[PDB]
């Protein structure tokens, strides 16, 4: 079960993630059983 | 479904009569485990496959 989760937040450092603390909530759960073991992202344009 | 293969996939939010599967006749042919299939119309499920 594919399970997502999140946070967003306006930061100070451009280079890397930040130190303190952060959790995240889960945005959802999938019912698929996909075989995952490889992955990519995207960007889209016109 | 083959038996190396299988048909598991997620039933959820739903309700059955699930007694059908044990009190309708021809399935007396049949097994349970832990649970028994009298209680099942008063037991809350969770999710489930076959």
């Amino acid at each position: 079960y594919f399970k997502i989760y999140s946070k967003h937040t306006p930061i100070n450092l451009v280079r890397d993630l930040p130190q303190g603390f952060s959790a995240l909530e889960p945005l959802v759960d999938l019912p698929i059983g996909i075989n995952i073991t490889r992955f990519q992202t995207l960007l889209a344009l016109h | 479904a083959s038996v190396y293969a299988w048909n598991r996939k997620r039933i959820s939010n739903c309700v059955a009569d699930y007694s059908v599967l044990y009190n309708s006749a021809s399935f007396s042919t049949f097994k349970c485990y832990g649970v028994s299939p009298t209680k099942l119309n008063d037991l809350c499920f969770t999710n489930v496959y076959a």
